């Protein structure tokens, strides 16, 4: 009992330290900023090969090729200029809820609701892919997967746990363990030696893979938490919920600094992605449409309604020249 | 009481962080979304010459 | 990977014959398939293909008529039919594994080789030399010229180099002018503009001698070089 | 002079109501729904015909009014041919719509291999080229006569007229009037006594009052179909059977018989498409 | 223009045309999803048939493919991975019909069918109901009256009516009445019989929803 008083005095600790730096005000620090005023986007291309609801897709570090997954036990890597597909992976396990792209470009991995990661070996003799290991040990299910290199992957599992795994003995390397509800997205950050995770808390931490420790723990949403994504600059994200809210978190200050919302939007958001300057914001709502935020001063600058069902997957290109959103429709776009 | 003592331990070596006035840290902000407007293709639309799409 | 080639011998003049490409190690029916030729003392030359699910054949002109070409998936062999031979199909052939999509490496594996004897608008590649002296330890340039600009709107220039050691078949070395292919060391490079081609050899050792070859894939049919011979 | 104003504002109210329906449903069709099933194909089709066979009334409505018909040769084997073929698609389509509703309802483990979008194509173009096996011979066999003093669309036989007149006769009212009625009565009949049993549509008041409404659907088209063919085709026999002398009574009997096929033409497309669960909660 | 791209466009329509053969393939089966309480009847349920995270089991009768999915062996927030199974042609549910005074279990069965029915996917699909443990039961309610687990129930402890109102009570938790049906039977572990009463099932749902897709429902 007085252990937990303890643990709740240390709470209100850190509460008070963090008010007592924060005289934020930002909408008065960037009150003076132009207007993006409005921006029009227009669907240049689509990719018609899936017969079912996608529910991952990721970009290329060479900014063509993108991999996509659906429940049609099928993965299928796609030719973004031209519209063709270079690969069709036949996968075993048809419930498929993530997908990776490896940074090289060498490997993909696919895992899901299976609870067992599988990385597909792309540039290979004999032609065909071919499976070059399947990652078992998790005890829920997968939700993310990242790459770091071409031997090191990290993992989120439902079980209220995440993971580091190497490929050349599928060992895991590193287990972190802080949350208390499934885990359900993950981003690396630019420089790849610390990352952030959200769960079913409404609570994201900063964990590192050098150590395996938790660093800070950021709090404020009021519901589950689907999507993460990294500021380009490595200094804040963003995250999306299913209280209809998106917010942006600093690092540095160790607290809130936006929150994005309206009146009329009241469904949560799958997915959240940042754009190369980071000026805008891209939130993948259940309203068969995404938005456009301006991130410097939480005003909606467009809109993109152009999909027949709740949008699964939303994605930046590298250079940031074009950007892909996948839908439940089956069918997913490239908007520029 | 084993895992609120881990509980106590996390929360007490995470306490020890240095912060800073939120003045600087949104200004940092700013100034990177300032000093890249230019590569922004996105935000600055691009002729159709130089578009692969 | 392995390919095997059997059918060979004498022929008289006026016959027919078949020839059998046996593959084995590697997915044949996701690959497309080439014959090509050597003279016996002359250069290589471009015969027949065969697309992925036989949906493509193309033909040479010194050979539209006369022979046919065919594959059979289900049992991993590919053949040829020759019909009204004359003195001039001499030669050895070959069976070349190619497949193409973005970022592909084709001509990547070439066969043994068989042995026939028979008993008595186009783009034009030239090569700038034809033999040179080399020494170990040095640095030599092979030059290749074409009579048309190989250069195409999309930005991809299409050239490819092949080695050929004496008693050996020919492997490929670069593809598209500026990729390295798999197992080659990185003493190998390329460069060069729209029909002005170089290769660039440096600290070379021994077992590098043989001839280059020059080649172009823009468009069918395809036309190999005179041949570059490095000797020490 | 009163008698044909009547009949041509007759005829034209006529042909620009289904030229009208037609082609809204046509739009629609194109336009939203972009070919979602098997369905959709079969009305895309039947409302391509139905129109590309009213489109034709204006000529007969111009021959009948001016006495006379100036048009051609070539032009009047074109109506005459697109007059005799799309009479016949139509049907086709018809019976092949009931068959597909026949099979999917009573045998669903066989529907699940038989239905599919690449039979429906495959069918609608045999049924096209059926229909063609006959209607070439009238783009072949149609001719235009110079009377004394005016210039009608008649076909000339290859000598035996009565015997082979009575033979075409004969077998456009066989394959026309009684093969279809049999099989959509058949097929129907045997739909809905299967479905009166499926524990689905029975055991409360919605259910049954479904049950209600597709019965009574069903019995509606084929109370359409059987009015609006029978008259023209009875006519017709009375007609070549019986001497029948020339009455202004016959000339107008014989034009609302024809007017009877048009109007049987743009009811069809009101009962199937206008009325379907599917464009119902497209509309809604 | 189109160098050596039209054999990648070759290769992309060869692939196209496999994704559209293996499409109509998996499109021409149906799915089945197995549910219900911890170690209830689900056991004997797929032994009676031929037959890590989830198991998927595969029979066929009678000319059809069946695809049947035990979902039970995942222990994580239900709420966030059930809309994977929308579109499943019916849902089969186990309880164990003997556990009626051991502890709570059916209360927490009945909690358990209804969140499952009335759930925001499950508004249309149909639902077949097991009663398992039909033997143990006839033993169990002689010695054990059925009172109690049911305080308001006031009837005779005769099986024949018991397993009525169980039935009733299990029945009459679905708020939609007019769109979705349940199917009712009694299992024991002999008399194998069941395998014609889930192809009954599958069969009307199937021509239900042929009925839908052809315009008339
Ligand atoms: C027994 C059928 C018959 O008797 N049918 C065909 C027919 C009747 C009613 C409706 C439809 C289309 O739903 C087809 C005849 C009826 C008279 N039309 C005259 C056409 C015509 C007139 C003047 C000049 C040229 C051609 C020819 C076909």
């Amino acid at each position: 009992d007085q252990l937990r008083q303890e643990a709740e005095q240390l709470k209100n600790q850190i509460r008070d330290a963090r008010k007592a730096c924060a005289d934020a005000t930002l909408s008065q620090i960037t009150n003076n900023i132009d207007p993006v005023g409005r921006i029009q986007m227009r669907t240049r291309r689509t990719l018609r090969g899936h017969l079912a609801k996608i529910y991952a897709m990721h970009w290329g570090t060479d900014s063509r090729l993108l991999v996509s997954a659906s429940q049609d036990g099928k993965l299928i890597i796609w030719d973004s200029y031209t519209t063709n597909k270079v690969h069709a992976i036949p996968l075993r396990s048809s419930w498929v809820m993530t997908c990776a792209y490896a940074p090289s470009g060498n490997y993909v991995a696919c895992g899901g609701l299976d609870n067992i990661c599988s990385i597909y070996n792309l540039k290979t003799r004999e032609g065909n892919v071919r499976v070059s290991r399947e990652l078992a040990g998790h005890t829920g299910y997968l939700s993310c997967c990242r790459f770091l290199d071409d031997n090191q992957i990290v993992t989120s599992s439902g079980d209220t746990t995440c993971a580091l795994w190497d490929i050349e003995t599928g060992q895991q390397t590193t287990t972190f363990t802080g949350h208390t509800g499934d885990v359900m997205s993950l981003s690396l950050a630019p420089d790849t030696r610390l990352f952030v995770s959200g769960a079913c808390d409404a609570s994201a931490k900063l964990w590192d893979v050098r150590e395996g420790m938790c660093r800070q723990t950021f709090t404020g949403h009021e519901s589950d938490i689907n999507a993460i994504c990294f500021f380009p600059n490595g200094n804040a994200f963003a995250t999306g919920s299913d209280d209809a809210t998106c917010r942006l978190f600093d690092l540095r200050a160790d607290q809130e600094l936006m929150t994005y919302s309206h009146d009329n939007i009241i469904c949560g958001i799958t997915s959240v992605s940042f754009s190369k300057s980071g000026r805008l914001l891209l939130a993948g709502y259940d309203d068969f449409n995404c938005n456009v935020w301006d991130a410097l001063k939480a005003d909606r600058a467009g809109v993109l309604a152009g999909h027949d069902n709740r949008v699964s997957c939303l994605g930046v290109t590298d250079d940031g020249m074009a950007v892909a959103t996948g839908s439940w429709d089956s069918f997913l776009k490239i908007w520029n | 009481i084993a895992q609120a003592r881990k509980l106590v331990e996390q929360l007490k070596m995470e306490a020890n962080i240095d912060r800073i006035k939120v003045s600087k840290a949104a200004a940092d902000l700013m100034a990177y979304c300032e000093a890249h407007a230019k590569e922004d293709p996105l935000l600055t639309p691009v002729p159709a010459s130089e578009n692969p799409f | 990977v392995q390919l095997v080639e059997s059918g060979g011998g004498l022929v008289q003049p006026g016959g027919s014959r078949k020839l059998s490409c046996s593959a084995s190690g590697f997915a044949f029916s996701s690959f497309g398939m080439h014959w090509v030729r050597q003279a016996p003392e002359k250069g290589l030359e471009w015969v027949a293909y065969i697309s992925s699910g036989s949906g493509t054949i193309y033909y040479a002109d010194t050979v539209k008529g006369r022979f046919t070409i065919s594959r059979d998936d289900p049992k991993n062999t590919l053949f040829l039919q020759m019909t009204s031979l004359r003195s001039e199909d001499t030669a050895m052939y070959y069976c070349v594994r190619s497949i193409y999509y973005y970022g592909s490496s084709p001509f990547d594996f070439w066969g043994q080789g068989t042995t026939l004897t028979v008993s008595s608008s186009d783009i034009v590649m030239t090569q700038a030399t034809s033999s040179v002296p080399v020494t170990p330890g040095e640095s030599v340039s092979i030059s290749c010229r074409s009579s048309k600009s190989l250069l195409h709107s999309n930005g991809n220039t299409y050239l490819y180099w092949f080695l050929q050691r004496p008693g050996q078949s020919p492997q490929l070395l670069i593809y598209r002018m500026s990729n390295l292919a798999s197992g080659v060391p990185d003493r190998f490079s390329g460069s060069g503009s729209g029909t002005a081609f170089t290769l660039t050899i440096s600290r070379l050792e021994a077992e590098d001698v043989g001839v280059y070859y020059c080649m172009q894939h823009l468009e069918y049919p395809l036309t190999f070089g005179a041949g570059t011979k490095l000797e020490l | 002079m009163v008698t044909a104003i009547t009949i041509m504002a007759l005829y034209s109210i006529v042909c620009v109501v289904g030229l009208f329906g037609n082609f809204l449903v046509m739009y629609v069709i194109v336009r939203y729904t972009k070919m979602k099933t098997a369905t959709n194909i079969y009305i895309f089709n039947l409302a391509l015909a139905d129109a590309l066979a009213t489109s034709t009334l204006p000529f007969q409505s111009v021959n009948y009014l001016m006495g006379t018909w100036p048009f051609g040769n070539i032009l009047c084997k074109i109506v005459i041919s697109i007059d005799y073929y799309n009479m016949f698609t139509s049907i086709f389509t018809l019976c092949t719509m009931s068959v597909d509703r026949y099979i999917a309802v009573c045998h669903p483990v066989k529907a699940l291999d038989f239905r599919t979008p690449r039979n429906a194509k495959i069918v609608n173009v045999c049924n096209w080229i059926l229909s063609s096996a006959i209607g070439l011979p009238v783009m072949f066999m149609a001719t235009t006569k110079y009377r004394q003093g005016s210039i009608d669309c008649t076909l000339t036989f290859s000598h035996p007229t009565w015997y082979w007149e009575n033979l075409l006769k004969i077998c456009v009212f066989i394959f026309a009037f009684i093969m279809p009625v049999l099989i959509i009565t058949v097929c129907y009949g045997l739909m809905i006594l299967r479905l009166k049993s499926v524990r689905m549509l029975s055991g409360s008041k919605e259910k049954d009052r479904n049950l209600r409404r597709i019965t009574r659907m069903v019995l509606v088209v084929v109370a359409v179909f059987i009015v609006c063919w029978t008259p023209i085709h009875i006519y017709v026999i009375i007609k070549a059977l019986i001497t029948i002398p020339e009455t202004t009574f016959q000339t107008v009997s014989w034009h609302f018989c024809i007017a009877l096929g048009y109007t049987n033409s743009c009811l069809n497309p009101v009962l199937y498409a206008f009325l379907d669960e599917n464009f119902k909660r497209c509309f809604r | 223009l189109s160098a050596e791209d039209k054999a990648a466009v070759e290769r992309s329509k060869m692939i196209d045309r496999n994704l559209r053969e293996d499409g109509e393939k998996a499109a021409r089966e149906v799915k089945l999803l197995l549910l219900g309480a911890g170690e209830s009847g689900k056991s004997t349920i797929v032994k009676q048939m031929k037959i890590t995270g989830i198991v998927e089991t595969h029979f066929t009768f009678k000319d059809l493919h069946f695809k049947m999915f035990d979902v039970g062996g995942q222990r994580s927030e239900r709420k966030k991975w059930i809309h994977c199974f929308e579109g499943v042609t019916a849902i089969i549910f186990c309880v164990a019909l003997s556990d009626y005074d051991l502890v709570n279990r059916m209360h927490e069965s009945m909690k358990l069918f209804d969140s499952i029915c009335n759930n925001k996917w499950f508004t249309d699909t149909s639902i077949i109901l097991f009663l398992n443990k039909k033997d143990l039961f006839e033993e169990k309610i002689k010695k054990s009256p059925l009172t109690i687990c049911y305080p308001e129930y006031a009837g005779s402890n005769t099986y024949e009516e018991a397993a009525a109102y169980i039935q009733c009570q299990f029945e009459d938790l679905n708020k939609r009445k007019d769109t979705k049906e349940i199917y009712t039977h009694f299992t024991c572990a002999t008399d194998t019989k069941n395998v014609q009463f889930v192809f009954d099932a599958v069969t009307d749902v199937i021509i239900k929803n042929n009925l839908k897709d052809c315009g008339l429902f």
